[PDB]
C-alpha cells in the first residue's frame, strides 16, 4: 500500500468521526450538539 | 388617633394595599425607603462546600443560596454576629442549616429548599425555616443532579438588612401613588394632542374628586392622601413589613435624640 | 481513602508515582484529572 | 443556567415557578402571558424573568462528567 503523510482533517467533514455522529454520540464525546465543525485542531 | 391614618383597602398573606393620609410626602417617603432596606431578616451568609459534582460552580450555588427566603419572624431575638460575644457564630446569633443531594434515579434529580435541614438550635424562636409558597411545598428549585451527581454543602444564616445585600430585603416591591388627579401640579403631561386622552387614569382617581373646569389653581394644597401596596416575599409576614418599617424608622431618630445626649 | 488523580472518562480513582507515565487502568486515557481538595472551601453567600 | 431565584429587578421570589410555568404551557395548553399572569407575575419586570429564562442546565446534565 504505502504511508504517505498525514492530512489534517476539517471537523464534521464526511471524514471526520463527527459527521454522522447523533446527538447523544456528540455528548458522550463531550462535543457540543451546537459546535458547527468548519475548522481545524 | 389624630395624625397619620391608616386605611387598607386589600389585605393577604403577600399584599396590603392601603391609604395614608394626614401625613407629610417625607415621611410616606422614609417609610417607603425604610421597608426596602432597612428591616432586619435571617439569610446564608457562608456556605462551607464539602462535594460538587453538580455542573454548576459553588459560587454560584452559594449565591442563590442567599437568595432563599427564610423565617425571619423572630429576627429581633437574635443578634448580630457582630456584637455577639462569641468567635464567628453560634446559636445566640446564627442558624445552621445543611444540603446533601445525590443523583439517584436516572430521571433527573432537583434540589429544592424544603431539602434544607437545620442543625443548630432554635431555641424556640420561629427562625430559619426555609419559606415555601407554592403549590407542591418544594420551595426554591436550587439545582439539577444528573445521576451519580452529589452535592453536600453547609450553610450559616444570620440577620443582616438590605443595605449590606439585597438578600436580605424583605419587600418585593413597593407601589406609591399620590394626587393621581394632577390637582397640585407636580407633573407636566407630555402628549401629541391632548394630556386627558393620550394617558391613562389610574386606579385611584376614582378614590377622588376631579378638579372642576373653571376652578383656579389651588396653590396652598400640599401632599396628603398617599396610595400605597406593600409587597412581602414571605421571610415575615406582609403586615410586619410596615409595621417594623415604622419601628426601624422610630428608632433611628431615637438613636439620633441619644447622641445630643450622651453629647 | 484518597485519590491523588482521576481519570478523564472512567472517573476511576487512579494514583501512581514517578516512571508511571499517565494512563488508567483500561481506560488508556492519557489525560486524568488532578482530584479535589478536601481543605473545605468557604463562600461569601454574595 | 437555570431559574434566577428572585427577579433581578425587584426581588420577588421567582426560583418556584419554573415547573409550574412549564407544566401550564404542556399539560394545560396555555399561553406564556395567560401562564405569567396566573403564576402572578403581574408586573413585566418579574414577566420578563420567567419567559425569556433558557435552562441550559438541561443540556449540561447531558454530558457523562
Ligand atoms: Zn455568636
Ligand atoms: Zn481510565
Ligand atoms: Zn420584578
Amino acid at each position: 500500500k504505502v504511508f504517505i503523510g498525514r492530512l489534517p482533517i476539517m471537523l464534521r467533514s464526511k471524514n471526520c468521526y463527527l459527521s454522522e455522529a447523533t446527538e447523544s454520540d456528540l455528548y458522550k464525546l463531550k462535543e457540543c450538539p451546537f459546535d458547527m465543525g468548519g475548522y481545524f485542531i | 388617633e389624630e395624625g397619620p391614618q391608616v386605611k387598607i383597602r386589600e389585605a393577604s398573606k403577600d399584599n396590603v394595599d392601603f391609604i395614608l393620609s394626614n401625613v407629610d410626602l417625607a415621611m410616606a417617603n422614609s417609610l417607603r425607603r425604610v421597608m426596602i432596606a432597612e428591616i432586619p431578616t435571617l439569610a446564608i451568609d457562608s456556605v462551607e462546600v464539602e462535594t460538587n459534582t453538580t455542573v454548576l460552580a459553588d459560587e454560584f450555588i452559594a449565591h442563590r443560596l442567599g437568595l432563599i427566603p427564610l423565617q425571619s419572624m423572630d429576627i429581633e431575638q437574635l443578634e448580630y454576629s457582630r456584637d455577639c460575644f462569641c468567635e464567628d457564630h453560634c446559636d445566640k446569633c446564627s442558624v445552621v442549616l445543611t444540603l446533601q443531594a445525590f443523583g439517584e434515579s436516572e430521571s433527573t434529580t432537583n434540589v429544592y429548599s424544603k431539602d434544607l435541614v437545620i442543625v443548630s438550635n432554635l431555641m424556640g424562636r420561629n427562625i430559619g425555616h426555609p419559606i415555601i409558597q407554592d403549590k407542591e411545598g418544594n420551595g426554591v428549585l436550587i439545582c439539577k443532579l444528573r445521576k451519580g451527581q452529589e452535592l453536600k454543602l453547609t450553610c450559616v444564616a444570620k440577620k443582616g438588612i438590605a443595605k449590606e445585600h439585597a438578600k436580605w430585603g424583605p419587600a418585593a416591591a413597593i407601589e406609591f401613588e399620590y394626587d393621581p388627579w394632577n390637582k397640585l401640579k407636580h407633573t407636566d403631561y407630555w402628549y401629541e394632542q391632548d394630556s386627558a386622552k393620550e394617558w391613562p387614569q389610574s386606579k385611584n382617581c376614582e378614590y377622588e374628586d376631579p378638579p372642576n373646569e373653571g376652578d383656579p389653581f389651588d396653590y396652598k394644597a400640599q401632599a396628603d392622601t398617599f396610595y400605597m401596596n406593600v409587597e412581602s416575599v414571605g421571610s415575615i409576614p406582609v403586615d410586619q413589613v410596615v409595621v417594623r418599617g415604622i419601628d426601624t424608622l422610630q428608632k433611628k431618630v431615637a438613636s439620633i435624640l441619644l447622641a445630643l445626649t450622651q453629647m | 481513602a484518597t485519590l491523588k488523580y482521576i481519570c478523564a472518562e472512567c472517573s476511576s480513582k487512579l494514583s501512581l508515582s514517578r516512571t508511571d507515565a499517565v494512563r488508567c487502568k483500561d481506560c488508556g486515557h492519557r489525560i486524568l484529572l488532578k482530584a479535589r481538595t478536601k481543605r473545605l472551601v468557604q463562600f461569601e453567600a454574595r | 443556567m437555570i431559574v434566577p431565584v428572585r427577579c433581578f429587578s425587584c426581588g420577588k421570589v421567582v426560583g418556584d415557578k419554573w415547573e409550574s410555568y412549564l407544566n401550564l404551557l404542556q399539560e394545560d395548553e396555555l399561553d406564556e402571558g395567560t401562564a405569567l399572569s396566573r403564576l402572578g407575575l403581574k408586573r413585566y419586570c418579574c414577566r420578563r424573568m420567567i419567559l425569556t429564562h433558557v435552562d441550559l442546565i438541561e443540556k449540561f446534565l447531558r454530558y457523562n462528567p
